[PDB]
């Protein structure tokens, strides 16, 4: 979206394959961070005192 | 007759009556005894079958004339069941007489709208029919063209349905000869968009109409510039900001008007004297005959009352939000242009001596400047070495005309920009629908550079239609691995376009010679003759006629041969101007003239801009899914109901509608993606394609189709899109809707079942309670009739049972209350415990935050 208009961008094979790689990297990083948050939530039980 | 009742007034004008089709079925007919035969004055005539001697079938025409002709040009008539057919793809026999005669049959019943395959055809009725009522527009909402009578409203509705469903842009393109009705249909499309800011778009079209259109031989409401109106929509599927783009307003109209051609609408709307305030502040009477620029035309149209048009455009300006100051400014400029038209000049020893400067003073007052400075700039032009130059008397008139037309063009662009600003709204807009209405094809008695540009635009639009409907569809058939023989339908206008558009071509030679100084019509024309005469099929020697004006050459568009006399096209394309008057106008007092015109000297030929605009527009269009409307003018005399056969035949041949219907009925019109088809039509056989049990598109779609018990030869499975034979998609939609209705009805039945189940369980519990109550009251009566029971059973509970039986009741109720209190207290203690755990959680978070600020330092 440029301004208030959703303009479709035209890209060659190199850009689309690099975009696929970037999507894979980002989703796997979010995977890892979600796993870390989940294990932290499970371990962080009551009375984390002192 | 649900459609009849819903439509009301427009029902007889859009759909054939039930009795009409009933009597049509009873019309005498046979496989033989019915034929169409060619004729000279009328293209085709109905005829009977008499005898086939040596293969020469003899036909007795409906007029009684009888002639025998060979099997050539002998075509069987279609059965009466196809009379006045809504969509013209289901004709069992397709042939050139058939399209004309079905069109004429519908026209006689005033059924202008007809579907020819995928796109639509509209015949000019030359009479405003009651079909555009808002009730009909509402009736045309969310309806397929199959289930509704043909109409431009249905076309817009189908475009909007695609808009919503496939989330892709649409482009409604109107194509046809001038005066066929493209502008009217564009207005109707905008009306349909407005019904379903709306007043802004409604009134924007008349605002530009009052300044752009002019009365011509071909049509009185003749547009002189192409319109592209883009209506944007958000994701929710609602109207949003709009946009309007103009293409090559014919600036030569102000300087000169043909003998039978009027000038622009506004120049006589203001002079109609509907508002004498305009006359007073413009210092102009109500008689245009005193004013040279606008007195060349008739200045009078039988069907046009300039007072009504003036009040309508004033109302539109008010609705759009036009402030009084800018309206007065453009009125003053419009006065100034024919004030310039009043200029007269004389040679006296060399620059022409100014005279009659009072009108020049009035014009300078209207625009705002020193009149002497403007006079000297016109009398003694100064250009880039500001150096004075001797020039002829006749040239000052041409310079004034060029300045007036440039001012008019800038004012037009200012109106366009103001319309964009008023219509633009910051609300989100996802996609857009583009309505295209170019200046239609026209053949004037004398034609010039602007006529050539308009006809070239029409040529390119027709070529785009040919390329998309014929070439690209067949290439799509081929690419998806579908067996299909290549068919050439016989129209490829790329050669005709390349005759002028491509470099070294006639238009290209025009820009090249425009760049060349000292360019003359005689030599340049020569540069055309040695380049493409003879060797180019379209271009040829002028077929000069004594009645018509002398023409330099004649060239063949898709719509026929047209003569094109060149008279100073070089100056028109170059657009020279006097820099002194340019500087004077730049610093004018008026806001409009100062801001607009200051960029002239703050070159590119207008023909090059025209070509670039066409290329950009059609490249943008290729990204869209066009819906085509083809407009046919029945008679040149503007007589409603007169259906002139040869003209319509020529228009049908040039348009190539017949080949479009052929490629619609023969090839596969409907193409749907495998995944889209699966997610859409899974309801037909939910057992096939099990819910999330595999991964495959082609196999699942093939199983689904093979389970649909239809003609499996209709569809040819492709790589990514499964194709559909004509008429199949609507059938599948019909069974999908029927299956959905069945599912909903079964859902209602199940819901009723469960509601009854719960209410009857409640009835069971109520009946058990009633049995308990009745048994207890029966026992109470049985013990109450006993005299003994009451005496020792009504006072014991109060007194004798209080101390050692009712005390169990007291201890039980106090136990219940104490237990409730204890449970509430323990629950409060537990929630306070978890709350203080949360307080620990947030306090350690806050110590982490404190560590964060120590990190910040
Ligand atoms: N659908 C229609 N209903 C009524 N009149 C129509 C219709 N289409 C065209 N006309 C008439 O035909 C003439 C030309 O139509 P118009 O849209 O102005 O043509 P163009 O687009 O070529 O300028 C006008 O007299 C107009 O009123
Ligand atoms: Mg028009």
């Amino acid at each position: 979206k440029v301004g208030n208009e959703y303009v479709t961008k035209g890209q060659n094979v190199q850009q689309v394959i690099y975009a696929t790689g970037a999507l894979a990297k980002a989703v796997y990083e979010r995977m890892f961070n979600w796993m870390v948050t989940r294990i932290n939530a499970t371990l962080e039980t009551k009375q984390p005192r002192q | 007759d649900s459609e009849m009742a819903v439509f009301g007034a427009a029902a007889p004008y859009l759909r054939k009556s039930e009795k009409e089709r009933l009597e049509a079925q009873t019309r005498p007919f046979d496989l033989k005894k019915d034929v169409f035969v060619p004729d000279d004055k009328q293209e085709f005539v109905k005829a009977k079958i008499v005898s086939r001697e040596g293969g020469k079938v003899t036909a007795e025409t409906e007029y009684g004339k009888t002639v025998t002709v060979k099997e050539d040009q002998v075509m069987q008539q279609n059965p009466p069941k196809f009379d006045k057919i809504e969509d013209m793809a289901m004709l069992t026999f397709l042939h050139e007489p058939a399209v004309l005669y079905n069109l004429k049959d519908r026209y006689g019943s005033w059924m202008i709208y007809t579907y020819s395959g995928l796109f639509c055809v509209t015949v000019n009725p030359y009479k405003w029919l009651p079909v555009y009522t808002p009730e009909v527009v509402a009736a045309y909402r969310g309806k397929k063209r199959s289930e509704a009578p043909p109409h431009i409203f249905s076309i817009s509705d189908n475009a909007y349905q695609y808009m919503l469903t496939d989330r892709e842009n649409q482009s409604i393109l109107i194509t046809g000869e001038s005066g066929a009705g493209k502008t009217v249909n564009t207005k109707r499309v905008i009306q349909y968009f407005a019904v379903i800011l709306e007043d802004q778009i409604i009134q924007a079209n008349p605002a530009l109409e009052a300044f752009g259109n002019a009365k011509t031989v071909r049509n009185d409401n003749s547009s002189r510039f192409g319109k592209f109106i883009r209506i944007h929509f958000g994701a929710t599927g609602k109207l949003a900001s709009a946009d309007i783009e103009t293409y090559l307003l014919e600036k030569s109209r102000v300087i000169f008007q043909l003998k039978a051609e009027r000038d622009y609408h506004i120049f006589y709307q203001i002079l109609s004297n509907k508002k004498p305030e305009l006359l007073d502040m413009l210092l102009i009477t109500n008689n245009p005959y005193d004013y040279a620029f606008i007195s060349q035309g008739e200045t009078t149209v039988a069907s046009i009352d300039d007072a009504e048009e003036l009040m309508a455009t004033d109302n539109a300006f008010d609705v759009l939000g036009f402030t009084s100051e800018e309206k007065n400014s453009m009125y003053k400029l419009t006065g100034a242009i024919m004030h310039f038209g009043n200029m007269k000049f004389k040679l006296k020893q060399e620059q022409a001596e100014p005279d009659g400067t009072e009108e020049a003073d009035k014009s300078a007052y209207l625009m705002g400047l020193n009149s002497a400075d403007l006079l000297k700039g016109l009398c003694h032009p100064r250009v880039k070495v500001y150096v004075t130059k001797g020039q002829n008397v006749q040239q000052v008139i041409y310079a004034t005309g060029a300045l007036a037309k440039a001012v008019y063009e800038r004012m037009f662009n200012w109106m366009v920009t103001r319309i964009n600003a008023t219509l633009e709204t910051k609300q989100p807009r996802q996609y857009f629908i583009g309505v295209l209405d170019i200046a239609g094809f026209e053949i004037f008695d004398f034609n010039s550079f602007e006529q050539l540009c308009i006809n070239f635009t029409n040529e390119k639009l027709q070529q785009f239609f040919n390329h998309h409907m014929f070439v690209l569809e067949q290439e799509e058939y081929k690419k998806e691995g579908i067996e299909w023989t290549f068919i050439d339908f016989g129209m490829d206008l790329q050669a005709c376009i390349d005759l002028i558009e491509k470099p070294m071509g006639i238009m290209s030679i025009l820009e090249e010679e425009c760049m060349f100084p000292k360019a003359t019509d005689m030599t340049f024309k020569a540069k055309l003759f040695d380049n493409h005469l003879g060797k180019s099929a379209n271009f040829q020697k002028p077929r000069n006629i004594k009645g018509k004006p002398e023409a330099h050459f004649s060239l063949i568009h898709y719509a026929g041969i047209v003569d094109y006399n060149i008279i100073g096209w070089l100056q028109k394309n170059k657009d020279p101007l006097n820099e002194t008057v340019v500087g004077l106008y730049q610093k004018s007092s008026l806001k409009l003239l100062s801001t607009l015109f200051a960029n002239y000297a703050g070159f590119q030929t207008v023909s090059a801009l025209h070509r670039e605009n066409l290329n950009k527009l059609m490249t943008n269009l290729r990204s869209t899914h066009p819906h085509f409307v083809r407009c046919i003018i029945p008679n040149e005399t503007k007589s409603p109901g007169v259906m002139d056969n040869p003209l319509v035949m020529h228009q049908l041949r040039c348009n190539g509608v017949l080949e479009g219907i052929r490629i619609c009925r023969k090839g596969f019109p409907n193409r749907i993606l495998y995944g889209d088809f699966r997610q859409r039509y899974r309801i037909l056989n939910p057992a096939a394609i099990p819910e999330g049990q595999f991964i495959d598109s082609r196999k699942g779609a093939e199983k689904l189709l093979s389970s649909l018990d239809i003609d499996h030869n209709q569809y040819k499975f492709g790589h990514t899109k499964v194709f559909f034979k004509a008429g199949l998609l609507g059938l599948l939609e019909e069974m999908r809707d029927e299956r959905l209705s069945r599912i909903i009805t079964r859902i209602q039945a199940q819901s009723r079942g469960v509601l009854a189940r719960m209410e009857y369980k409640k009835l069971l519990e109520r009946r058990d309670s009633l049995l308990v109550i009745q048994w207890n009251i029966r026992a109470f009566m049985g013990v109450k009739n006993w005299p003994w029971m009451k005496l020792y059973f009504k006072i014991k509970p109060l007194l004798k049972s209080a101390e050692r039986e009712k005390e169990m009741a007291s201890m039980k109720e106090e136990f219940t209350r104490l237990k409730e209190a204890l449970e509430k207290s323990e629950a409060r203690r537990k929630e306070l415990e978890e709350k203080m755990v949360s307080l620990l959680q947030e306090k350690n978070d806050l110590q982490l935050q404190v560590q964060a600020e120590q990190d910040n330092l």
